[PDB]
């Protein structure tokens, strides 16, 4: 006979011993570990909601695998790649260089956890959450291989993160600022509660939504099962945050949560904004980006951080109308400097597509609009000249991402800066601001591209250097329009 | 000699790096900036182009100079109309 | 700028001489984090986390200039890992099913449940220092081959874990007056048998530096676990009619051979640069004493009363 | 805004599943073991949101009658993509449920 | 260690011993065993080519059962039901009324040689083999069994074996004949070697690449999967046929052969040739009927047949002229008698998809585009009643298939009867006569749908009498023209 | 016609107060055979094998209406039946590969190889006789549901005889001078131990009767062999020290108690008919002297040595 | 009273079951024939029907009936155009 | 008929791949294995065929370097849906041929 899981699983996590030969805080240093002094003893009483086992793990994550590859292997001849929308291709092109890399990235999130977590239960959960991410970074490598031999854009599902490419340095220091930067407690809080429950639902279910509108089920079905990992080591996040609390540290896990939700927020919409609303085929939008945000981040996520006992930020109404703002002018920016990115971005903004905009953006066609008749008059004229870029973008200190606002007929736009130590940093948003204010130590040296560019560290000065800074290794690897402007033939 | 800033141009929808010269009035500062801004993403229209600091209730005059505006290299600039 | 053909695989695989394979393709250099000496995270140079990293991976006296090239000799990833996991620990559970239909543990020696109280239950803390300790080579070493080497070497110090954890309930079901799964964390704490690992293990944990955790962890501690703790464990349930131990032990040491098996796969890599013989044997001889006096003490314990 | 309020102020608890042979099931299966519960379905076609107000229960028993084979309550992680509400799983069920009420 | 199967393989068969308290004819009985008198000691030499051993047939087959229904599971919203052509669903439909329950029969097939063999390797990869059939039986219920809820027409997956609707009967008198009512060598000739590598692979094979085409990747792969079963357990009957030959039995094969090959052509002719050539829409027919048959059963099976040893059948010519021809008007007849069947055909006959027939079937318009002619006028001008018919088919005494020859400009239609023990019974062609004469204990009481009509065992004697003893238990049941003849406008 | 709408199930399903199973819709009503008593195939209603079911399936006095009805208790379809024994087989499979490493057949008491060669591998004779039997009784049962016990009970015959062939020429690699993979067909033949197995073996495979066939294969034959054969053999095996034997044995007799469950629902439903109570008991009566008198010569010839 | 033949019809593409008359001529047969033929899938035509035993060379007589004809229940027949 | 004729006489033998994961290796495993051999390869979406005149070879140790993956020589049923030619199989390989010539 076997016995039960319940009446053997405490003994799987009563790991916890008092050190003799070294002290606690050797073994357990702060800067690695995060207890803010909460003893030992207080952290036994971390209970983990979803639990599992050795065994257990190792059958149904076999299961798991084995499901994600036969669908893979019995659709290769779908012609997804011949047959998809370009904009579909981007979109896949973008996610993988994205997330692949930075799921091998999380590995070390979790380890950091498993070695050095106060909490018995938290460093076996990390253990399967390591394994999880292993299997994340693997299968999001595996399945874009294929497509090397088609595009050499898909080299950069392997290639982003080792490149200096723009975006890449947004992912890289963002997911280096909660994932692999700090100590084990704000891990837990960042990444696994913050980031875990709060947006990769938005990029690998509401994508998987569109996805399988588009009729690309190898990929719906692929991040669905990664998601499904998720949403178990995700729950190590809530019992720490939840310690925390009784032991008189709301204070420090508001300020966490509220810096990993903004973080998160500002690269999500530069990522997943225009993929959803633009990139997608209007016919394959299952709802759109505001619609998923409201559906996901509002209506399920901060209604849970209610529940376990912390506050709205502090910025909630300024999330709310960036939610309606920020990523039409992510979107327009990767566009305009598209030769800078390693996918082919979708202008979208036929009239059709200009309709539906206006339809879940009232007063859209008045303000990014208005930019968007220019660039495709210049289109119409053939002077692609003016729809390149002879400058770069400002950029933030924070996000990595080009400063901006909301264009046209009520134009507002606003760099919130800062003196620190010597030195002038520019900030996209109020919270960005204030989120390397919270932790100067951790951003103050950082250079972004456009630091590098006026310190001479991009030579020539020119567009073909910072291309050739960024990474890139031929012609065909710099972004175009998704369409090659047949979009402007319906305008 | 280069005098980089970060500029913003009305109804535009982000801000700029620009180069310009230490001795380059306000006038030719706003020419600079609307190079990369007008008739790229910005509808042209008659009227007078102004520089002033970011978001301040003052312009700059249309002769003042680089170096006599006291700004700083890296400073953010918006370009208006009057 | 020039026009270039698509590439067959990455382009750091390009100029393989043969097909790469899913473990080439799914497994080799992941770490941006050693691209730049100067900020191996995307942050301030001189961020905590960046100086933790220049200090103890980008400084350590262990060197190669190319660990990315390093190669699991199993080539392991994490789909053929639970394929083989799956039925070496289906094949344990089923012994413990079987076991337990037959009574398997009313028929041990007498006394053995005092014996498997005092030196078996608390393997279940040293087990988990294992698992500490692998993620931490995991998280520090400077390739993703060997980084992917300390994660299944994580989870098998975990399965071990859970191995102990499940027969020490298991085992209290028929000897409920011996103390199993009550009194593993006073043993650990407190028998002279533990002290010399435990002390061992704290000490161990602290080594930061990612080579001399490595060497410690995978060229000393854990080959003294095979043969001054699994080994013996074996012989003495064989002279006390316990069956089932020698079998489950059997099944860890193939994990354990695996783990010295990319170990001395990295020691050979390792070893292309001269300079690191003396490095590697001079950490061998640095942590030996205190691994001896670890399995002197737990000798000394299993073989008495 | 009202939008953003009344998006908030919800206490809808449940399974996300993803696309697969756990979707009808799982909402069957929410409907019997929570009588006297309306239960919600929002179809996104990769997944489905299904959710009561407050607290839903999904039993092993109910749920491997409903599917039709052999089940073990922790195999749902191989389709349970997400959910609303904190979690209380065990070997017999999976609740559902908010501690506050908004 | 593991010692290889090479070394304890022959022990797996060492099964055969010298009967003392039975004789060996009461063991091995000839009508059921077959031995035509060959002493047991001849039949140790069968060695199967295609060997497996029962730890690895269990690992193996557990693979391919999560493949295919983790695929169904993740392609249940593909659209396939809502989105296909509705002749596509016709063939879905078509194909699991005539094969599920079929294939459960063949279990019984394979059962007879697990007892009745005398070959030991035989007897072996016949258990195997009766499992391959419940999987294939299995398989084949479960995967209709979903749209039940959305079509009556798909309870005939399950219904059809169990009615005497007149397709069901032609295939249960086909394989009531070569698969559960003859002796384990007859099986082993007739099934596994003339209908499993001669024919199976048309129907699994040749239609999965038109599923492919269509993007019903859940059936071309399930159908595929099952097909790999086939080719191992049909290398059964080839050392079958070797032994007989070495053992002077020449002629016994090559005449069981003959007789299985022509049996499964008719009933191939009227089943797959209409859904290859008609209801698959014409952009997913990847190679016509005729074409499939020139790929697997001229250049594979016969080929495969002489290599044995064995000689080309001796109505080799009128079985070529067959192929041109047959299906034709064993379509005509389907499709205007469509209110008998429980699918739904499609005409097949928009001038698109008769330029396509013309350049497969020269002198197809000529033919039978003279027919369609009529039957095209008639649904334009809205004359109904005459494509709608007001009596029975003539119908073969053997195949169960109505009496078909070629129409239009150059008529040819024969009939070939015989008067046998005081009833007349009507064949149609040399090789049915042929086949009811080889065996005639087999044949000559059974009564065709027609034969019974007349008789008086369909009662009321009117089309809603017959269709009622055919077992339709509704209105929606009865095959309609698949598209209720929108067809007709592109005429 | 009347119109209706279409039905969440099978129509032969549509009126079940519970979902239908898996197993249900796989399984349930699929001989057509039985639907015509004149004509089970639909060839000639005098055809040879159209004469052989109606004497031997549908003549049988063995009764019931409703055969259709009966539930295998274990619900198996071929998909849960191949996980089942991928588990149950990988266990054994891994047991044999562990016991060759450790050396097991070299250290079974001396003598035990000729045992072995006389008792145990000509048992791949009498596993085939059951192989042949269970395809039997499925060819001929009058429900789908009975044939499907049967067909899953004549893979399981093949596992065991497989299991016994793998284990003679295994242990002929220790023990090369014991006849082992080379005598059986003669001992089988010959030898007075095995000739009461053969006779009552040789007879059963001649009870064309479905019902017989049923109830001497399964209510006789099959557990006479389970206390009789395979339970007599763990116990020598103990006695000299083969400690692989027994746990074989235990992984088949999971399968042998699996056989006897169906079987037992079976008769139950049979019984639901008070008719075949004596149908029943004539049948065992009749065949038990040949089994025990098997039994018997079984015995004797194991307890030599 | 009734008589059932099989009949194939001229240019049609299979044979019938057509339940006819001991008494019906042959010119009767043809057309009771005809009735599940022409308008159907065979194309109307000038000309006089004829029936004869299935791929005889001799014609039945226009006046004869199925009772003079020697023809037996269920046997084969031809309708063509002389 | 003459295209019947021409289609009989035929000398081709290979495996049908049913498609996924075992196509473009087999494909590679048939030219790297039958050296001087031509191999035919016929797509049809759901299946391919792979051929060579009299006979063709898959060594299972080519077949598992082009997979990529280790790879058992009995595996392959998983996706041999078919074959032309007597076959020829053991641990190390498989040997499609005829043995007359036509
Ligand atoms: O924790 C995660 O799951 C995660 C982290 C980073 C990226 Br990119 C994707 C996923
Ligand atoms: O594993 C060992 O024992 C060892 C490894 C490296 C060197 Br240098 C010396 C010893
Ligand atoms: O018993 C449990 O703890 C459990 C059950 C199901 C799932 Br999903 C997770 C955990
Ligand atoms: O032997 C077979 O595989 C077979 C037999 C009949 C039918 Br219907 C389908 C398949
Ligand atoms: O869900 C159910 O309860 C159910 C479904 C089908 C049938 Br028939 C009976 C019951
Ligand atoms: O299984 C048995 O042993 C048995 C079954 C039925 C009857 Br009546 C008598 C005995
Ligand atoms: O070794 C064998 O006999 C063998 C190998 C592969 C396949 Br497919 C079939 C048989
Ligand atoms: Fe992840
Ligand atoms: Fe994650
Ligand atoms: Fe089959
Ligand atoms: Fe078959």
């Amino acid at each position: 006979a076997m016995h039960p899981r319940k009446d053997w699983y405490e003994l799987t996590r009563a790991t916890n011993w008092t050190p003799s030969y070294v002290t606690e805080e050797q073994l357990f240093p702060e800067r690695m570990s995060g207890h803010m002094g909460i003893p030992l003893e207080k952290w036994e009483s971390y209970d983990e909601p979803y639990k599992t086992s050795y065994p257990e793990y190792v059958s149904i994550q076999r299961e798991k695998d084995a499901g994600a590859y036969s669908v893979k292997a019995a659709l290769e001849r779908a012609k997804i790649y011949e047959n998809s929308d370009p904009g579909w291709i981007s979109t896949l092109k973008s996610h993988y260089g994205a997330i692949a890399v930075g799921e091998y990235a999380a590995v070390t999130g979790e380890g950091r956890m498993a070695r050095f977590s106060k909490a018995p239960g938290n460093r076996n959960m990390a253990t399967f959450g390591m394994m999880d991410e292993l299997r994340h970074g693997q299968l999001q490598l595996f399945f874009p291989h294929e497509y090397c031999k088609k595009d050499r854009q898909f080299d950069w599902a392997w290639r982003a993160y080792h490149s200096n490419e723009w975006a890449a340095i947004a992912a890289k220091h963002f997911f280096d600022d909660i994932i692999t930067g700090r100590d084990a407690i704000s891990v837990a809080i960042m990444l696994t509660f913050s980031f875990e429950t709060g947006f990769t639902n938005m990029q690998f279910l509401g994508l998987a939504a569109d996805a399988a509108e588009a009729g690309d089920y190898t990929f719906a079905n692929l991040i669905s099962s990664i998601q499904t990992d998720e949403s178990r080591h995700a729950q190590q996040g809530g019992p720490a945050l939840q310690l925390l609390i009784e032991n008189g540290k709301r204070e420090e896990a508001q300020k966490k949560v509220d810096m990993a939700i903004w973080r998160a927020w500002r690269l999500f919409a530069v990522l997943t904004g225009p993929v959803m609303d633009y990139y997608t085929p209007l016919e394959d939008r299952s709802q759109s980006f505001k619609e998923f945000m409201y559906e996901w981040i509002i209506g399920q996520f901060e209604r849970s951080l209610i529940d376990l006992g912390l506050d709205k930020p502090w910025y909630w109404d300024l999330f709310l109308k960036d939610i309606d703002e920020l990523h039409h002018s992510y979107h327009m920016g990767v566009w305009y400097w598209r030769t800078t990115a390693w996918w082919n971005p979708a202008a979208g903004v036929t009239p059709e597509e200009r309709d539906w905009l206006e339809e879940k953006y009232p007063g859209w066609n008045k303000r990014w609009g208005r930019c968007w008749d220019v660039i495709t008059e210049n289109v119409l004229n053939d002077r692609m000249d003016l729809v390149s870029p002879e400058t770069l973008p400002s950029v933030c200190n924070m996000s990595q991402i080009p400063l901006v606002g909301v264009p046209g007929d009520d134009w507002n736009i606003e760099v919130f800066s800062l003196e620190h130590n010597g030195r002038l940093y520019h900030f996209g948003s109020e919270v960005d601001r204030w989120v390397f204010q919270q932790d100067p130590v951790q951003y103050q040296n950082h250079m972004n591209i456009v630091d590098r560019f006026l310190a001479g560290q991009i030579q020539p000065m020119t567009l073909e250097g910072a291309l050739k800074y960024m990474g890139f290794q031929s012609i065909e690897e710099m972004g175009k329009d998704a369409h090659d402007f047949a979009w402007a033939d319906k305008c | 000699s280069a005098f980089p800033v970060h500029a913003a141009f009305e109804k535009d929808f982000l801000v700029q790096l620009v180069v310009v010269d230490l001795n380059d009035s306000m006038d030719q500062v706003a020419e600079k900036v609307a190079y990369h801004c007008v008739n790229r993403r910005v509808a042209p229209r008659e009227g007078v182009m102004r520089v002033r600091k970011h978001r301040s209730t003052e312009l700059f005059p249309r002769d003042m100079t680089i170096a006599e505006s006291g700004l700083n290299p890296t400073e953010v600039i918006d370009v208006v109309f009057e | 700028f020039e026009s270039k053909k698509p590439m067959r695989t990455w382009s750091h695989l390009a100029e393989m001489r043969k097909k790469p394979s899913e473990y080439d393709i799914v497994s080799r250099k992941l770490h941006y984090s050693t691209n730049n000496p100067d900020s191996p995270w995307e942050l301030s140079p001189d961020s905590p986390m960046n100086l933790w990293y220049k200090q103890y991976r980008n400084a350590s006296p262990l060197k190669h200039d190319n660990w990315d090239a390093f190669t699991d000799p199993d080539q392991l990833v994490y789909r053929t890992y639970n394929l083989m996991q799956d039925g070496q620990e289906s094949y344990v559970q089923s012994l413990f099913d079987q076991f337990n239909e037959r009574e398997h543990d009313q028929m041990v020696r007498e006394g053995w449940e005092h014996t498997m109280a005092r030196c078996y239950s608390p393997l279940r803390y040293l087990f988990h220092c294992l698992q500490m300790s692998s993620a931490y080579v995991q998280q520090m070493a400077p390739a993703s081959t060997i980084s992917n080497c300390c994660i299944l070497q994580t989870a098998d110090s975990l399965r071990w874990l859970t191995h102990t954890a499940y027969r020490t309930h298991e085992l209290s079901l028929t000897y409920p007056d011996a103390g199993l799964g009550e009194h593993e964390r006073e043993l650990w704490e407190k028998e002279p048998g533990w002290q010399g690992l435990r002390e061992l293990m704290e000490k161990q944990l602290t080594a930061f530096d990612w080579g001399e955790a490595f060497v410690s962890l995978n060229l000393v501690v854990k080959p003294m676990i095979v043969e001054s703790i699994f080994k013996p464990l074996q012989q003495q349930a064989w002279e006390n009619n316990d069956t089932l131990l020698p079998l489950l032990i059997d099944s860890q040491l193939k994990d354990a051979e695996r783990h010295s098996r990319w170990s001395k796969a990295l020691v050979k890599h390792a070893l292309e640069n001269p300079d690191n013989h003396a490095v590697i044997e001079g950490w061998i001889e640095k942590w030996r004493p205190l691994a001896d006096r670890a399995a002197e003490a737990y000798l000394s314990m299993l073989s008495s009363d | 805004s009202t939008l953003a309020d009344q998006a908030l102020h919800n206490n809808n608890v449940g399974p996300i599943i993803r696309a697969g042979d756990l979707v009808e099931p799982v909402i069957e299966t929410a409907e019997i073991d929570n009588p006297g519960k309306e239960i919600t379905v929002e179809d996104r076609r990769a997944y489905v949101r299904i959710a009561a107000e407050g607290e839903l229960i999904l039993t092993r028993k109910t749920l491997e009658e409903q599917l039709g084979r052999p089940f073990n309550m922790q195999e749902l992680e191989i389709n349970l993509a997400s959910f609303a509400g904190q979690i209380q799983a065990d070997e017999d069920q999976i609740r559902f449920y908010f501690d506050k009420t908004m």
